[PDB]
RNA sequence: UCGGAGUACAAAAAACCCUCCGAGUGAUUUUAAUCUAGACAAACCAGUCAAAAUAACCAUAACAUCACUUAUUGAUCCAAAAU
């Protein structure tokens, strides 16, 4: 026949944790084919572009201004051609950290 | 005797390492310059 | 016993500067789609207007902690040509001074590749270094 | 520590230097072990620690080598509080 | 063109091997790799030809 | 599986299990990952690690293996020098 | 277990204690057919002993 | 199903029709700037700032200050214009500029700074370190009078206390030299407080050194309420912050209530709330100067607790929370062997009946 | 058999002897380590990410890169190799 091999299963690309959820460090917050959500505060980026939590806490999604890295040719070109008032916005994921960093305890009284 | 032979071999070849990798770095840096000099001496002979 | 001897097991340290000085605090890992890296306790920020040179020391809160500007009368009146390389060096020295006085010895500086090549900034960094302020913050502990 | 005669005087004094942190206001040197559920193993850990301390203190060849990793902050903040300390006028 | 799977050996005297896809019409391969036993970056030179 | 043997009338074990699995005494079975010696040059070091693991089997597999295996293999073993003696009891399990 | 056996007068510490004595107090069970090579002594009750 | 934007959408302003006639920033840098200005405005959508704690956001500041110095705008402006004309006039200066050789007389800049915008910088450093948050709770004052504090480390050695700086307790074993500029109809009160490091009471602090009814710049002439007590952080806890406060008072104030014994080595006796103490005398006292320093445990402090306070010495650790493990499952599936160790109690064999 | 787009309009999944493009690899040097919290995905088998900690290197130096990058692949046993 003419048409062939269109058959492949879904990749289950989606957003795993949602706004307001609790997370433990290392949880995958999302997984994506192209950048849809960008990693924000305390969110690590994997090499497959999936976002995971670096800290125990609460997930939050946010719109924010996008200022690409100057080592990236494409993005700087896209930014450079904008009309003088315009600002790129994107969607970010953060984890607002929950536990305090650590505590001070009384070891021994000398 | 096996352990001492292994350790001997390892010390022996670890003493030879900087000379080897330096020699090979010079070898490759000489190869690159040989090829580039070829390409320039060809570029100038085609230009003329 | 002694009425002084009472302690309580858990010590509350109310001081916000503390865990940073100890290096134990949390930097902000993340972003890394965007730029610059927001991972730091303190960051040196150098803004160059066509007129004035302004060097700020920032906290990730965005709050300016200690700064030196050329609009400032103290610096403006002693020297000449606010936009010069001379001015950058100057501001750097002033800022180093005020930083030591503020108790902050470490900060991160993330310049642009072409700002790193420029003279004014090379000498800003030199002034900052001889001033005793190290760029490149200490690592985190159990990061 | 001062009343312990089974250790020499130079060593008895050098111990009270390095270990002054774990010494007590009553003059006592306190060692502690934790790990095993068996206190034979804890006692043994303590005794081995003590043996080691008396070992390194009785060695005059101990150079007390310090790492730069956690001490970089210490050297630099030291030097940088020394830039300010350098103001010279007599006082009091 | 075909590529080839070569077995590369350490010059650190430690028997250690790793295989690499290498161009058939190219020269004998030599690299700077990591040897785990010596725990160093060392010179590896291709000992053998494994798969074609 | 032979449920009743011909000579003894007992129940036989399937030896093909006993070569690839390991039964801790708790009832957990332990196995190698599949394809861990296969085509190593072609794989990531991360994947290679994931392959070099010893992993646990889900309940279904476990029950299947238990059926395929006689009583002798479920006995409490004390071996001298045994790596796995550490792992044969279960601890802190609230169910 | 050794202490608990001595306390209850199963094995007596007075005469020497070897494998047969442990077996006769039923403090321990050996099955050579399973390649048991004998008893080993472990430290669980060390402090209490 | 669409919803309707609430207020303005960000780029809705510029015209898409005729893009060629619109000016662009062809600079990465201009863009970066514009973006950082956009990142500071109060948007109507969920933002980073909102969740990450701008720390009360907008706050109306109760201000207990000294009134700002009154100076003529136009006069000052003219004088500065002239000074800069003069300085720009010289050829020597220009030579110093082109050839990259020039220096700024840092002492004079420190002088002008102390005179001009210094108070504000010191203020925001104090806000940064949360002096105002633990002292007056809501209140911000601008340090109009400069406060110069120093310690004698030896005969020739002088260790200054600037705002925020680090000092060792060895240096601070003695009462410091204090200097500020006032003529005398004046009366002042100087205060040294340890903002944290109180052992029992999280919300309370220690008064180390409290002096009162201070004529002019004369330090020793004032009657000391609380005798100088050297800094004593505890070994474990890092970096306590000590605060020198200066109050301009009008009427002579006498307090038998706040007066402490002459040796006063009891901790219950020095327990202090700067807020309360200020509430009391609030009518006469107006806080003027400020200088504060960071201080961490060092050797000498051990002598304090034993020798002075007649105490054992408390030592602390930094204790991190135990790592989080999921509920243990009967049949951990496809999990590494070392799984069974995460739920392990302690590493030791235990033979139950055996 | 594997992948991309539509079918399948906005979390996931989703069929057809349905509509369309592809893969069974090149090229390159930056030759891309050990160990381990927590997860994704999932009938099973297989697949995916990944903090901290070690060791390598500037002497606080761990994502190979490009071609739409996604796919360029194959279990046991058994054979050859000797590590
Ligand atoms: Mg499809
Ligand atoms: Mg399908
Ligand atoms: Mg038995
Ligand atoms: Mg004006
Ligand atoms: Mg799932
Ligand atoms: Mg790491």
């Amino acid at each position: 026949s003419k048409n062939l091999g269109g058959k492949s299963p879904g990749k289950r690309f989606g957003i795993k944790k949602m706004e307001g959820h609790y997370v433990h460090a290392g949880n995958i917050l999302a997984t994506q084919r192209h950048f849809r959500w960008h990693p924000g505060a305390h969110v690590g980026l994997g090499k497959n572009k999936c976002l995971y939590a670096l800290e125990e806490g609460v997930v939050r999604y946010t719109k924010e201004v996008y200022v690409p890295n100057p080592s990236n040719s494409e993005a700087v070109d896209l930014v450079t051609r904008l009309p003088q008032g315009a600002v790129l916005y994107k969607t970010f994921v953060h984890v607002v950290p929950a536990k305090p960093e650590g505590t001070f305890k009384l070891v021994a009284m000398l | 005797q096996k352990r001492q032979a292994r350790e001997q071999l390892i010390e022996e070849c670890m003493a030879k390492m900087p000379q080897m990798i330096e020699n090979w770095r010079q070898q490759q840096q000489e190869r690159r310059e040989k090829e580039q000099a070829d390409k320039d001496r060809r570029a100038r002979l085609q230009a003329e | 016993p002694v009425e002084n001897e009472a302690v309580a097991p858990e010590f509350t340290n109310r001081n916000p500067r503390n865990l940073e000085l100890l290096a134990v605090a949390r930097k902000e890992r993340g972003w890394g789609t965007v730029w610059p890296s927001r991972e730091f306790w303190h960051r040196l920020r150098v803004i160059r207007t066509q007129h004035h040179i302004e060097a700020l020391v920032e906290h990730r809160n965005g709050q300016v902690v200690v700064s030196a500007s050329t609009r400032e009368w103290a610096i403006k009146k002693h020297l000449y040509s606010t936009r010069n390389v001379v001015a950058c060096e100057s501001v750097g020295r002033v800022l180093a001074e005020r930083c030591l006085e503020a108790g902050i010895n470490f900060m991160v500086y993330h310049p642009t590749p072409w700002e790193a090549a420029s003279d004014s900034i090379k000498r800003l960094q030199h002034a900052m270094t001889e001033g005793g302020v190290v760029l490149r913050e200490p690592r985190r502990i159990y990061e | 520590l001062a009343s312990a005669d089974w250790i020499a005087e130079p060593v008895r004094l050098k111990l009270a230097v390095k270990h002054k942190n774990r010494i007590n206001r009553s003059g006592e040197l306190i060692l502690t072990s934790e790990c095993s559920r068996y206190q034979f193993r804890n006692l043994a850990d303590c005794l081995q620690k003590l043996r080691d301390m008396i070992a390194e203190a009785s060695q005059p060849a101990k150079e007390p080598s310090r790492e730069d990793a956690e001490l970089r902050r210490s050297r630099i903040e030291n030097m940088n509080r020394e830039r300010l300390r350098k103001k010279r006028i007599s006082s009091a | 063109s075909k590529t080839i799977l070569v077995k590369m050996m350490s010059q650190a005297g430690t028997g250690f091997s790793f295989n690499t896809k290498r161009s058939r019409l190219r020269e004998k391969l030599t690299l700077l790799h990591y040897d785990p036993v010596v725990k160093k970056k060392v010179l590896f030179v291709e000992q053998k030809k494994i798969r074609s | 599986v032979t449920y009743f043997s011909s000579r003894k009338g007992k129940r036989k074990t399937v030896k093909a299990v006993i070569y690839r699995f390991l039964r801790l005494h708790s009832g957990l079975w332990l196995r190698r990952k599949a394809g861990y010696k296969k085509k190593l040059w072609k794989k990531t070091a991360a994947r290679k690690r994931r392959l070099r693991e010893f992993v646990f089997c889900n309940k279904t597999q476990s029950k299947l293996l238990d059926k395929m295996t006689t009583s002798f293999w479920k006995r409490r073993n004390w071996y001298a020098d045994d790596p796995y003696q550490k792992y044969q009891d279960r601890t802190n399990l609230k169910v | 277990r050794l202490q608990y056996l001595i306390d209850l007068g199963r094995v007596d510490p007075t005469q020497p204690i070897d494998l047969t004595q442990l077996v006769n107090g039923r403090g321990v069970t050996i099955q050579p057919s399973k390649r048991d090579y004998g008893v080993q002594l472990v430290e669980e009750g060390a402090d209490t002993f | 199903r669409r919803a309707a934007p609430l207020g303005p959408m960000p780029n809705e302003d510029i015209d898409v029709s005729d893009l060629e006639r619109l000016k662009k920033y062809r600079s990465f840098d201009r863009y970066r700037r514009r973006a950082e200005q956009e990142a500071r405005k109060p948007h109507w959508w969920r933002t980073y700032r909102e969740h990450f704690g701008e720390e009360s956001g907008p706050k109306d500041r109760v201000d207990i200050g000294l009134p700002p110095p009154k100076v003529s705008r136009t006069q000052q402006l003219l004088e500065r214009k002239q000074a800069l004309r003069e300085l720009r006039a010289n050829v020597e200066e220009e030579r110093a500029a082109r050839l990259q050789t020039a220096r700024i007389p840092l002492e004079a800049v420190r002088a002008e700074w102390e005179r001009t915008c210094g108070p504000y910088h010191k203020q925001r450093l104090a806000e940064y370190c949360g002096l105002y948050r633990d002292l007056f709770h809501g209140a911000t004052f601008v340090p109009r009078v400069p406060l110069h504090v120093a310690y004698a480390v030896g005969e020739d050695d002088l260790m200054p206390v600037y705002h925020g700086n680090e000092v060792t307790p060895t240096e601070a074993a003695q009462a410091p030299e204090v200097t500020y500029e006032a003529d005398e109809g004046s009366l002042w009160t100087l205060l040294l407080t340890n903002l944290d490091g109180h052992l029992l009471e999280p919300d309370a602090e220690y008064v180390h050194w409290l002096v009162t009814n201070i004529p002019g710049n004369r330090v020793t002439e004032g009657q000391e309420t609380c005798p100088y007590l050297p800094p004593f952080p505890a070994r474990g806890s890092g970096f306590h912050r000590f605060a020198f406060l200066l109050f301009k008072q009008d009427k002579r104030i006498d307090f038998s209530g706040d007066t402490r014994p002459s040796p006063c080595y009891q901790l219950a006796q020095r327990t202090f709330h700067t807020f309360d103490f200020y509430k009391k005398h609030q009518d006469a006292m107006t806080p003027a100067g400020l200088a504060f320093f960071q201080c961490r445990w060092d050797d000498s402090v051990t002598r304090v607790f034993h020798q002075l306070l007649d105490m054992r010495e408390p030592v602390f650790e930094f204790v991190r929370p135990p790592p989080y493990h999921p509920k243990q499952k009967r049949f951990p599936h496809r999990q590494p062997l070392r799984y069974l160790d995460r739920y392990r109690d302690s590493h030791e064999p235990t033979y139950g009946i055996y």
